[PDB]
């Protein structure tokens, strides 16, 4: 959905649907600043949000940063997302 | 896949509530309707072919100089894929009417329609007619709900041609 | 509130945007039920033209209602200059007057006594203007005569409520705006039993206007200066009744007849009845 | 999203057919259940609180460390936890069973769900007990109505606790 | 206020799209089950009354120290709560009925209930028994889908509170 | 929201009563027409689409002016959005049409549309214009369908002119 | 509006910096180029109607059946305006050319395209034949540098058309 | 980001030194083409949409199933995807050619793409087999265009074909 | 890093677009500058060490105290160290001018600069004399464009520091 947007209408209309999505504004609507809702339950969630949030979210000392070799890390939630339920 | 059902349950999960009677009302819309709906399917499945043809028929009818050499309806590949194209809206559609929501049709023939369109040059015009052409063919074979139902899904692609 | 910047680092026209908050619009991070903070019950946000329709739906699909919408260059503009109304100038018809001096009063008066508004050929007063200049009427009377005229009830009493009648009133009648809900509240009652050349006769009537410019003084603006038992805030709201040089009080704008002091401003200065 | 009806078609499709006679009789009879279907899950709806408040009582009773000081039910803050999650696995049960198809329950509720539990500690296999005893009390309501035209639930009941299980499944 | 046709237009709405053939169906389901819905409302509504009697009665009889000087049962301005409370209960149950959704009752009675509930030290055991009692004497003057929605709506309640 | 069952029950709510008789029987009579109603509903949105194209085409034979340079609905960017307007406006009216009742069409959409075109220098008269247009083309199919029993909608023809008439005046 | 200098000027002003020598630099690439670009707009203005008429023209030409009655190109109002329309899009290339950017394009022509074709049945095609014509006119009166901006710009507008 | 100049600067640096004579001369080298390399990027922008086209029409002629139900360019949503993929990837290799550098084509594009593809069950193959032909029509707009001073623009034309294949092989 | 090149593709790139002649335009500047920018640097490069004798030497003149025992400008470390830092404002110069924009020197220099100032306590003053010192000698072997550039980016630097 995002990389459609991005598509058609850039990045400054990518940016702009995260901050004036509904899900912002009712968690942080104005006044608030952002902090981390993964890793408790919240509604609508969907299983693999605490999981894949643990892969997004090193330690307290991680960051999300380039500065080792330029490139941003490859996505690493792409083989999550995409993986089959275990047979039961 | 946007069906009655679907939809309810989707809601129902945003909100993160049981499905109460709300929902179930809703439901029980879904299914009552669905013997009209099943009767139309079986009507459109049958005649499908001849739908078909008369439908392709049409448009060269209404657009004659698609038919001249260096033109799209132009040479037996083309003709062959007008046909194909045809036949799949009416597959959609049928699949529509069981399914019991717009939901097949949005996801294959809508998403994505006008870029397709405007990248192979095909005008949406060409499509239109073939519908318009069935809509009233089936105005015979079908007659009170069925028929109605049997429209709405029909016309809701015109409408996303246009 | 001020806006900073007319337009967007990308050209585009920015809107004020003015809404009743609700719960869900913004809530404290806070157990209990959620509430806006009060301070922000009537938000303002200003957005570019391209946001507008969405930031506005989102609005109106919670319990948000828009308030009103601005354009930002209108907004973020100065205070209208009270330079002309700081010092009104004052137009004084003397016994004996010649021919010009008396044209100069009823250009004065018509200034005044209908705001910027104008006034054709065909809507000003002959018969009026006519006793002037050969004695007969006082400057306060051709006055009265203006506001029992048509042309006035048209414009200011017919379109408008009688709550917005009563302070356009005041303003062209006198310079003040109006203090206190009571101002407002009598003239009602007196328009309601006497009807309306009653009323428009008790602002003429009236000591204020005979201490000032009592006769033969064309009425100037008295607000906008430091008057006698005149609530502090009258004199903010001269400047929401008062709007710049070329403003004026006109039905034929749209919605044009509108109250430019609200209910509870009114009610601040003073409250009783 | 799929639910039964969705998922006969996308078959259809890819073989890039009209829907087969026999697969519309698929369909054409499970809407004449739909009825049943339904009061089914307005069973569950309507029992919902107490479906959980029983099946607790069951587990705690059963493995009493659960709630004893260290345990991973103590103290109340996770013993929330616990009773919240048993009430979403219900929840989910219930749309499947509204759709007439399992995948809104495994893409949604299961898939993940045991690394959670694994990674916070949680034990699976009580989780996986929770749910059964679920199930059951769940069952009791669905067949044992008042009001109802009496008649044959069961095929709905072994679909109802077929979900049940797969949820039981993939949470072990 | 939550109903059938009201959310349709919400889905609609968001989505930002027309009304299709998806929605009408759920709408139409809504107004198929109103002529049951109806129904049980309009019993209600006339043995209204005589429920609440019944009920009020019964929480005594179940919870016999209630009655006892110093408690809340006690002393007829409580027992005249009592009764309004039940009332209500029931007044919003009929309206929910009607409008076909729970809508009524969960801006109404619902949403709130709980801290009201402990701020004046109201047991929600209580309300249930009224409900319950309830339920049992509806359970004769209804049958079939009226008796079925009647029960729906009451339950929600018992659910809701507990 | 509202729409008018709800409302109803609203005014009752503030009496503090049950609903009267002769109030339900609104309501029963309201379900009656439903089916009338839907239709209704049905042609507005089967034909969406055409009837904007043709009101847009009767708006600018008239006022040739909005579609040249310097006027409302020139360039194309412009353009472009007062037809998505007159959609949006048309989108309401029909929720409204089936709520059976203006409320919906007043508080999503019309409040604050006045306001917006004034800042803008949008013309309302035209604006007001369009709606009107559209409003007959609309009528046109309700009243004229296909396949549908013959019968009297007069009525709810009715009420959807109320409907595009609040619209017009508003903005306007 | 996007031209070079307007560009320089928002990412100088987004940063919160001076202009520094980066973008006077990128700033001298325009107004070197103005030459040129100036050039061909005097070649266009200029021979601005010929052109009008050419391109008009071609496009019944290619597409014959526009002129038979009940179609689009029939009847001289619909003549008048492919006219109008056409002059639009040349009137903004020269634009363009003189504001060295796409800018003028971009806010005219290009935003919304789309949907105003879609609405009122234009087809890209069309337009796209009176462009390419005319690109072939003025692939004489002009050369050279001048020439090659001509190109871009024209193309440009294909490109979105398409 | 990267481009020719910053790249040599940035070894230069690590070595710690002033730029070496020789390294000047290949940039000093590089500028007196820049009017070659300039319009052979003018040549793939101006041409853009049709090279995708035609690579299009092509990539469907050969491999026919891809269009066919069952298929990864089926059905329209899929389509219109792929032709999307296909743009991005050219516009990435264009800003290459005109940086003189690989890099903004191999961080912003390829890198995960493979992954991406792969996870979604997108045919790698078939995705490199459309670059070349994409490859193929570029190169034929670059090297034979009109208006433009005759020379030899071979050392464009083939950096422009590495790029391309960088892309083909990091996708397949 | 930013230089021109990179910059048109970041805003191309930004909107989702093909580079289109806006851009082009921008880079075409940056490339007939370069033939100055490259014969400064040569300049710059050339006379380094003799630049940067004078550079620390001047500084010692406006402040002699610093060459006082105890102080920081004292003892050959400290002196060595000197040398080293004004070297490297050179060599990033040059590179800024080869790139044709200010990112070489944001990035080593700019970025971080205040802090680790502030921590070692190294007056920027100092560093400030040595440029302008510089400037000064730069000011005699360069003429013209090249000149104007070279003192572009030297300055660049003065302000950064101040
Ligand atoms: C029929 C009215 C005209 C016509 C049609 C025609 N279509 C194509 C090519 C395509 N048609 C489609 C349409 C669909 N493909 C899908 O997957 C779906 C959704 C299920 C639809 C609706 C597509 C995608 C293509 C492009 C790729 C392909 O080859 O299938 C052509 C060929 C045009 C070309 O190759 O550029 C034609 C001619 N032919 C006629 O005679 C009518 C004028
Ligand atoms: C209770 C003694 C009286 C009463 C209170 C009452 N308040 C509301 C609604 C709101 N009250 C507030 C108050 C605050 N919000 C804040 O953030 C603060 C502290 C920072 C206060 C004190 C607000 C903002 C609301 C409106 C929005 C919200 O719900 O937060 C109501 C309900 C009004 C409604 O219709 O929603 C009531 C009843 N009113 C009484 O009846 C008592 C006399
Ligand atoms: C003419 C170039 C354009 C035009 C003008 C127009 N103006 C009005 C009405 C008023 N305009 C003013 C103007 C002024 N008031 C001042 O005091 C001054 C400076 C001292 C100016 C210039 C005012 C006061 C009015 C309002 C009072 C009134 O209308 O009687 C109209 C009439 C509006 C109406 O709808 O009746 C018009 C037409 N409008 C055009 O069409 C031209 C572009
Ligand atoms: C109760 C039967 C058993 C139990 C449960 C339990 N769960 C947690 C904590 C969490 N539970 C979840 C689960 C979910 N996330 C989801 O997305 C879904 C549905 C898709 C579920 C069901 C999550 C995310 C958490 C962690 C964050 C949170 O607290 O919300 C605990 C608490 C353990 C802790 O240390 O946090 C417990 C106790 N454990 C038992 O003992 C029972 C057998
Ligand atoms: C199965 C677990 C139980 C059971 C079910 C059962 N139900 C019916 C019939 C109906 N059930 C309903 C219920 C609804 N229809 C709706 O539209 C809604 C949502 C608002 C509900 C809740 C209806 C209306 C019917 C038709 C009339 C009726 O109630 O009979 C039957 C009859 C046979 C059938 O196939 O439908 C049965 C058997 N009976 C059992 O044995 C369990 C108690
Ligand atoms: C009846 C089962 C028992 C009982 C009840 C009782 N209730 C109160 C006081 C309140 N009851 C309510 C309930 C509601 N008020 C509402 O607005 C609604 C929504 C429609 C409900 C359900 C409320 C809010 C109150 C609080 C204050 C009030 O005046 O209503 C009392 C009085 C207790 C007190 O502390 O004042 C009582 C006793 N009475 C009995 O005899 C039963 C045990
Ligand atoms: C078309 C008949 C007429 C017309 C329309 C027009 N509108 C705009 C711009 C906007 N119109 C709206 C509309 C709405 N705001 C809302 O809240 C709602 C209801 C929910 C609607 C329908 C808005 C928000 C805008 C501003 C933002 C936007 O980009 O749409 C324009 C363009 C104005 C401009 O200067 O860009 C136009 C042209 N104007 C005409 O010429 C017709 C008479
Ligand atoms: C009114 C503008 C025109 C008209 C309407 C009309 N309709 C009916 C009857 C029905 N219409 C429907 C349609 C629907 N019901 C649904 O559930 C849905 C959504 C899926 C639709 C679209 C239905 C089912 C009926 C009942 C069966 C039938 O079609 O007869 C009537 C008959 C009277 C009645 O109220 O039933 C009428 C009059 N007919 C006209 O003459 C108007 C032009
Ligand atoms: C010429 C190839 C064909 C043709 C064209 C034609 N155009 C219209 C109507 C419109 N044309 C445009 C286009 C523009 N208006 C703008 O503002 C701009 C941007 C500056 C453009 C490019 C528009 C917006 C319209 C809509 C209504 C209007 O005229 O403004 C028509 C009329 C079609 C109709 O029924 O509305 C026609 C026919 N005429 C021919 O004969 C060629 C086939
Ligand atoms: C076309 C030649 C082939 C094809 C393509 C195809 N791609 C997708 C989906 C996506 N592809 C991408 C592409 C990119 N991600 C990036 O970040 C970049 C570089 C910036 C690229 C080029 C992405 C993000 C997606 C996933 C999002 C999405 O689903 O749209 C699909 C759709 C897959 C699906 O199952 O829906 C397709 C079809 N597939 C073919 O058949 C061609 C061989
Ligand atoms: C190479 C793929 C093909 C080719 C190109 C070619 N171009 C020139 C010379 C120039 N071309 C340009 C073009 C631009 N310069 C710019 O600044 C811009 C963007 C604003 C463009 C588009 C210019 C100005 C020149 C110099 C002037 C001139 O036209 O001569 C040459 C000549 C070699 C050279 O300049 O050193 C060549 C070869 N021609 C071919 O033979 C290839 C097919
Ligand atoms: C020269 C005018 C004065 C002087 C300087 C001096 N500098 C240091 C220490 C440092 N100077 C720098 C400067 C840089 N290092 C870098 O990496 C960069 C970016 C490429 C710059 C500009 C740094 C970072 C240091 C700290 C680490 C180090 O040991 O080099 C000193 C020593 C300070 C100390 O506390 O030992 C001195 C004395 N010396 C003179 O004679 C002048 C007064």
């Amino acid at each position: 959905e995002h990389f459609n947007r991005y598509h058609k209408s850039g990045y400054d209309a990518e940016i702009d649907s995260y901050i004036d999505s509904d899900e912002y504004r009712r968690v942080f609507g104005e006044n608030t600043v952002p902090y981390f809702r993964g890793f408790k339950y919240q509604v609508g969630q969907a299983a693999r949000g605490f999981d894949q949030m643990q892969q997004l979210f090193a330690g307290d000392a991680g960051s999300d940063t380039d500065r080792g070799i330029g490139a941003q890390p490859a996505a690493k939630l792409t083989f999550p997302l995409s993986r089959p339920l275990g047979v039961t | 896949m946007k069906t009655v059902i679907t939809e309810v349950i989707a809601s129902a999960d945003s909100q993160g509530r049981f499905l109460n009677n709300t929902e179930l009302q809703a439901a029980n819309g879904r299914f009552q309707r669905a013997t009209a709906s099943m009767e139309a399917a079986r009507a459109l499945t049958s005649n499908a072919d001849s739908l078909v043809k008369g439908a392709v028929q049409e448009v060269y009818n209404k657009f004659p100089y698609l038919t001249q050499p260096g033109q799209m309806g132009y040479g037996d590949t083309n003709q062959a894929k007008c046909a194909r194209d045809i036949s799949h809206y009416l597959r959609f559609i049928t699949y529509s009417l069981v399914a019991g929501g717009t939901g097949p049709l949005d996801d294959y023939i809508v998403a994505g329609l006008r870029e397709v369109n405007r990248t192979f040059n095909l005008s949406p015009s060409w499509y239109i007619e073939a519908l318009k052409h069935i809509k009233g063919k089936v105005g015979s074979q079908l007659s009170g709900q069925p028929l109605t139902e049997a429209n709405a899904y029909i016309d809701y692609c015109i409408n996303a041609l246009s | 509130m001020n806006v900073l910047t007319t337009s967007s680092q990308r050209g585009g026209k920015l809107f004020k945007v003015t809404m009743t908050l609700s719960p869900a619009l913004s809530h404290h991070p806070w157990p209990s039920l959620d509430t806006y903070e009060p301070s922000q019950n009537s938000y303002s946000v200003v957005v570019p033209l391209d946001r507008l329709l969405a930031e506005m739906t989102y609005i109106k699909n919670k319990g948000g209602r828009v308030l009103d919408i601005s354009p930002a260059d209108l907004e973020a503009l100065g205070p209208p200059d009270i330079s002309s109304v700081a010092i009104p100038l004052k137009v004084e018809l003397w016994a004996k007057a010649d021919v010009s001096d008396v044209q100069a009063a009823i250009v004065a008066a018509y200034k005044q006594i209908f705001g910027n508004t104008y006034v054709l050929e065909s809507e000003r007063l002959t018969s009026a203007e006519s006793l002037l200049r050969n004695g007969s009427i006082s400057v306060r009377e051709f006055v009265r005569l203006l506001a029992k005229s048509e042309l006035y009830k048209e414009r200011f009493f017919f379109c408008t409520s009688n709550n917005r009648f009563t302070e356009l009133n005041f303003k062209h009648f006198l310079g003040r705006a109006p203090y206190n809900q009571s101002e407002i509240a009598a003239h009602l009652d007196r328009y309601q039993t006497f009807g309306y050349d009653a009323e428009i006769d008790s602002y003429i009537d009236s000591d204020e206007y005979i201490q000032a410019f009592g006769e033969n003084v064309v009425p100037y603006y008295r607000g906008f200066k430091s008057q006698s038992g005149q609530t502090v805030e009258s004199f903010n709201r001269m400047f929401k009744l008062y709007r710049g040089d070329a403003g004026s009080d006109t039905n034929l704008n749209l919605q044009g007849q509108k109250r430019r002091v609200d209910p509870k401003n009114l009610l601040r200065s003073g409250r009783g009845i | 999203m799929q639910d039964a009806f969705t998922k006969a078609i996308v078959a259809a499709d890819l073989r890039g057919s009209f829907l087969s006679e026999q697969e519309l009789n698929q369909l054409t009879n499970l809407v004449k259940e739909s009825n049943k279907r339904l009061d089914a899950v307005n069973a569950i709806t309507g029992n919902a609180a107490e479906i959980i408040s029983d099946a607790a009582h069951k587990l705690f009773a059963e493995q009493t460390d659960l709630i004893r000081p260290g345990g991973n039910a103590y103290p109340n803050r996770r013993m929330a936890a616990c009773l919240r999650d048993m009430e979403i696995i219900l929840r989910y049960v219930s749309y499947a069973l509204l759709a007439g198809d399992a995948s809104v329950l495994e893409d949604r509720c299961l898939n993940g769900l045991k690394e959670t539990y694994v990674a916070l500690g949680t034990p699976t296999r009580s989780v996986a007990r929770a749910v059964q005893l679920m199930k059951e009390t769940a069952i009791g309501y669905v067949n044992s109505p008042s009001g109802v035209t009496r008649g044959d639930c069961s095929a709905l009941v072994n679909e109802a606790a077929t979900y049940f299980d797969k949820a039981a499944a993939s949470i072990a």
